[PDB]
């Protein structure tokens, strides 16, 4: 159980160092050496586009995989004596690949707008692209984690559904309704993403 | 004029508006669904009675989503950077308050599972406790609406 | 002294980054090895049974 | 070395440099000897006004060409910080009437405090200070320069402000990418460390 | 004269107020509600008698909201940069004081629920202790009412 | 000459003061209430002679708030960066002192209550512990007021 | 014109591509080997069948290797900073997708191998969940192949 | 000549002094008093005599409080940037020494009342061990006063 | 003209390639050897049968050596900062590929050794599963060699 | 010519010199003190003679105290910017040396009083083993007397 | 013209060469030390045959020390910053390899020592794995010597 | 021309030379003595043999003095800043070697003296295995003296 201790130590040291540096800078009235414009103007929007795409597919992949194994373990446990479970519970793994497609299609939506800049000086060059590629990043991480947790909930709910279906298969749809709700939350995520990528333009 | 990069606050406003709220929603639904799977094992007649926490986790998702859609509608390039502060604050507020209401409705919900499993009478009381949590979610909503349109 | 600079080294940032990275890496290695060697288990069996 | 100064009614402009040289025919006329120690320098064209100033350091006509250097000094207010910030943005070298223009690098800072970056130069690597094309055969350098030309209260310079700051912008995004990579990698390592063997078998 | 980012502190003030108070109320409905679901299995007659800690968590939510909106309507673009500090501190204070009364109420109510189950005479004291917790909530509100208008 | 971060520091002083005081008082009330809920069953009659540590956690809250509001009322924009130091130090000192005092009150009150569930004579020594809990609270108060007057 | 340090993003992308997919394939082999070792004592006639997820984990490693070698071919020194970024995104995405697919394959493999140990009827379903996991891995490959040319 | 940032150290030393010593006392009484209740369960006649470590815990807090008041007396806006230094040094030193002392008080006093009410002869040896802890705190007090006077 | 400190990244690549694979071998042999000492003790007729994981860990160590030596013997001062980064990526790639392969072969070897203690039929399939992980390490070596000579 | 903020190197040296040794002495009194508290039950006659490791942890703390007072005696604002660093090193060294010596003395003396109680013959051997730790602390003193006077 | 602060590489390089190897050495006498203690407890006649892994730990100490002194004696103040960096890399590689060898030799020595007593046929295999650990150390040594003269 | 307070790497080296060694020897005595307390339960005649590992544990502390005193004597102000680095390296090397020797001596002397408390024959192997720990500490001192004199 030392790994969580290592993580706690890392986080504590990081946070304490940040606090100490911040209070020291405020104390000595340093002349905007903590320049936000320096942190930001030196940021390529290609980060924003590429990491939006990457997070959008990655988090969806992770959640869909999580639901996949959770349902797999549950169905395999429940089918020991009730093999009629597999007649019905595969809809959960279909929902997991739905969790995947929600992110993949939006990754394509972001990737359609991959363009160059041919601009070097940050000040007042590419003012629109700056907000555009950023917004691609925001929408990408949004839809990614959206599909992620949607897959998580669908999976563990399908686990409960399968272990209930072991003793009686008639109530499976009565349990599947909550999976429909989880899918709806994932759709909310996709909608926020499209509203964040409908007024953007690159290069 | 508008300082460059000013819209970033508003876009994290939209993200943080919906993200944590949806965490909470899918947590509440998840866990109440497992408890109600146990219910489905032990008796089927209260299945209509078991839909209560889930739709309200959906309500948490709405609390997040309406604000997020508002921000994603107000997005643009040349933002004053003084409305976007309100956008960001509203977003993080409504998001994490949706997370709050989310795990609250979840834990109270699966407590209510067994509580109503053995005693049908406690159904009314546990609904009351549930309603309190979505009042908390609406609280999470309203300041976000105030700030995002201030 | 006319506030003449002390000649802050050029590209001191890169040197600072490299020294920070190497120091924290060595610190991580030595600390994890110390934690490892601390929690050894001699077995708690054989004559150790007799000594409980 | 005594720094050169705008020693009219009140010193308002200060400038030091351990060296200063320029190679016209690819061999460096060392101009350090003519500055920081020479009593009389032609400073007729120098001008002073608040937030509005120029310089003109004319020298002898060595290598068959009258030499002169001209610097523009100004400071623009910014409400975002409620401070005046001075920046150097253009240098002219008048040889026999013809003028050679040199847009200046990110030499900047608050009008309150001075600016020191050890080396600054047109010749690449040593410094940058380049401009569109300019294929002239004149390269210049400034060993240990310094400048303080706003709210100057005396021959003493103000507090020095480093150009290097605390970070090199060319590697911040790289640092962030490495942070994300090691985050996913430590996730994977935390996952693989939960593995363990199998105990005694079933029959 | 006042620099950019001056309005920034106040909105996190209002936010952090409502954030931490929401956390407190969520934990109040967390522990005590599950305690009800565990206790009232054998004593359904006190279903109406132990809603008091839950409504008290609601009151913590009210405190948070009131200070949050108070800061929301009192903020501006051209702020002195001192009022921003006052609002930030006030909001942080009241929010985490709501959180404070939150876990106090949660633990106290969870103990008092089955304490009333076993010995019904515990009801004389349980609400008194909850009143102490809400006194701490009022303490937070007092500091918020001084700092914000300062 | 007078900075704004001086006012920032003073406000955070008052904040941290009431913050940590509320933490201590809420924790103390939580542990004390659990102790009373444990003892009440076999000793139903001492419900009226058990509120004392809760009142004394209240006293720690008195200290926290009086310092917090006192520092709050002394806030101004023309600060010479010195009274701000005194205010910040005073506030954080009294705050964490109240936190530690409330922690001690909670643990000692729970333990003493559980001891008194069969030993009525332990009441006297329990008060003897309570007085030194208040001594720690008073020591939190003292230097903080001294600094608020420096 | 060509920004400095332009080459390290894409090589690290190809690294991550072969790294995390290799972790996934290691996960598959690790868990499925524990499976087969536990199993064949009772029913040694199904050893050939239990290699189904192992070849598929190897195929995940092939996905990662394919992307890594492609990016290795396409790198250069004269990068406008764009191609290297595309390579970075593609490589990291395929790597993490290989990791996910490999872990799912591994633990589903051991579980369904046990399911075949007792009930032979679960074997086709085991292959079912495995093919879905492999479809996920193939998504991981294909989107990265798109990104390296976008 | 000394900048305006020359008294952070003194104002934080005055805090540190009581602060960590008060953490020490809140450990000392916290563990000891729990021991006192636990062994008042067994024999009540030693409830009075068992209060020694708690008075002693109060003395541990005296060590920090008095020095802190001395720092407050010697604190000024126009400090030399070298007396503020000694104030910080002395304050944090006496604080940490008091923390160590009170930790020892908790553990030793609890175990001592255990073994003393069990075996009456330890009413000597327990107190003998106790006085060592105060002597250890006095070490810190000596050097703290010396630094305050250097 | 070349960037300063350019060649260093390739040498760190060699060091990582070496050390990570060294860790992999040191673990792959160790747990397998404990399996041998626990299995062969009562079925010593399979001592020669179960040395394959040890040879495989040796193969991983040889991969580490060859890559590290290849990078170390290609070093120079005049690098354009583009060869060194590729060498770093190659080195990390092969090193951690050997690490994961070492873990996989060790655990699978122990599992299969005990399994063939119970059931001789495993032996060949066990070897096959070992081939899988070794070939994962080989894939890592492929990408590393493509990068090293690039 | 002496840089600003120079004396803290000495001051924090003197601070650590006794504080870390005081942590050690706290452990020293904690462990062996608890052990003697346990061992009074069966052999009340050994209570007085078991004080030895506690006295010795006393001297362990005297080491750090002596260094801390010495550095204060040699303390000055007009430091050459080298002697203060020697004081820093000396204080850090002696303080943590006392820390380790006191911890080891506490646990070894605790076990030694266990052993002497079960068998009187251990009384002298354990004493010698404790003398060893005292000599280690004395070496920690020795180096710090060389450096803080250098 | 040589950049200053170059020797941070080599001076740490020799140290790191021996640091991790020293940790591995302390590990190699540890676990096998306990195993040999147990197996000479049960039977003293094979006490002499059980010392080989301790000699192997000594050999790993040789592997660390030879490179350590080779880096030490290859030092100066005016280094060209290239060879010094190479010495750092060599030290890290050899130290980490020696640490791996220490882990392997300790664990396997203990396992094989406890094994050979029951089944004598395990002794030869134990020796073989000891050879493999030595080969790991030699791999590290090879790369270190390559980097010491490149 | 020498940078400021140039000796401080070497002064921290003089510290680290005995810091980690004080930790190490403390560890070694820490477990050894607790072992001895148990050994002399059933064979008090081995109180003489109990002293064997501890006199040799003292040598770690001797080594901590060896370089520490040397550098406490040979230090100066006008240092070229590179010998300062060498001394830092030497100090940390000998110190962590002290940790290594302390760890090994503690655990191995512990286990071996158990196995001597049972089987007298184990004594020879106890001493023999003990050899290598001081060999390790010697290696540390070797590198430390080379760096302190190179």
């Amino acid at each position: 159980t030392g790994l969580e201790l290592l993580y706690l130590g890392i986080f504590v040291a990081f946070w304490a160092c940040m606090v100490v540096v911040g209070i020291c800078y405020t104390i000595f009235d340093l002349g905007f050496r903590f320049d936000v414009a320096w942190f930001l103007t030196e940021t390529s929007p290609f980060m924003w586009s590429n990491l939006g795409i990457g997070l959008a597919i990655s988090l969806s992949v992770v959640g869909a995989a999580w639901g996949i194994y959770i349902t797999g373990s549950s169905i395999i446990g429940g089918g020991v004596k009730a093999p009629r479970i597999k007649t019905k519970n595969l809809v959960s793994i279909i929902f997991c690949e739905a969790v995947a497609i929600y992110g993949i299609i939006m990754a394509i939506v972001i990737s359609n707008m991959a363009e160059p800049f041919s601009a070097t000086e940050p000040k007042a060059i590419g003012h629109r692209n700056y907000h555009a590629g950023y917004s691609m990043f925001g929408a990408g991480l949004t839809v990614g984690l959206s599909n992620l947790f949607c897959g998580v909930c669908v999976g563990i709910v399908g686990s409960g559904a399968a272990l209930a279906d072991a003793q009686n298969p008639s109530l499976f749809v009565k349990i599947l309704i909550v999976e429909i709700f989880g899918s709806a939350i994932g759709l909310f995520g996709v909608i926020v993403a499209i509203l964040q990528t409908s007024r953007v333009k690159m290069g | 004029n508008n300082p460059e990069y000013s819209s970033f606050f508003g876009v994290m406003g939209a993200s943080s508006a919906m993200v944590f709220s949806a965490m909470g929603a899918a947590y509440g639904t998840a866990k109440s669904g497992t408890g109600i799977a146990a219910m489905s094992v032990m008796r089927p007649e209260l299945i209509m009675k078991s839909i209560i926490p889930v739709v309200m986790a959906g309500i948490i998702a709405i609390y997040g989503l309406v604000v997020a859609v508002l921000i994603a509608n107000s997005l643009t390039d040349g933002i004053t950077l003084y409305r976007s502060f309100l956008q960001l604050g509203a977003g993080l507020s409504v998001g994490l308050s949706g997370l709050a209401a989310g795990f609250a409705i979840g834990i109270v919900g699966d407590a209510g599972v067994r509580g109503t499993a053995q005693q049908p009478r406690l159904f009314v009381g546990m609904i009351l406790i549930l309603i309190f949590a979505e009042v908390l979610g609406l609280y999470g909503l309203i300041v976000a609406l105030i700030l995002s349109t201030k | 002294p006319y506030n003449l600079a002390y000649k802050y080294n050029l590209e001191y940032s890169v040197v600072f980054n490299l020294v920070l990275w190497i120091m924290i890496g060595l610190a991580l290695a030595v600390i994890i090895t110390s934690y490892n060697i601390w929690n050894m288990d001699p077995g708690y069996d054989s004559i150790i049974y007799r000594m409980t | 070395h005594p720094p050169v100064s705008y020693n009219d009614t009140a010193p308002r402009i200060l400038f030091w440099a351990q060296n200063f040289s320029v190679a016209y025919k690819d061999e460096w006329k060392d101009l350090t000897s003519l500055t920081f120690g020479v009593e009389n320098l032609n400073l007729t064209g120098s001008f002073w006004n608040d937030s509005f100033a120029m310089l003109s350091l004319t020298y002898e006509p060595l290598f068959g060409a009258t030499v002169t250097f001209k610097f523009i000094l100004a400071s623009r207010f910014y409400p975002v910080s409620a401070r005046y910030w001075f920046a150097m943005e253009r240098l002219e070298i008048h040889s026999n009437g013809s003028v050679a223009h040199f847009n200046v690098s990110q030499v900047t800072g608050p009008s309150i405090y001075s600016f020191h970056c050890e080396y600054v130069s047109s010749v690449s690597k040593k410094g940058n200070l380049l401009v569109t094309n300019v294929p002239s055969v004149w390269q210049m350098t400034l060993h240990n320069f310094q400048i303080q030309a706003f709210n100057v209260t005396g021959e003493q310079f103000s507090y020095a402000s480093d150009c290097a700051g605390f970070f090199s912008p060319g590697i911040w995004m790289g640092l962030l990418t490495t942070l994300f990579m090691l985050f996913i990698f430590t996730y994977g390592l935390h996952m693989i460390l939960s593995l363990k063997t199998m105990d005694r078998f079933d029959d």
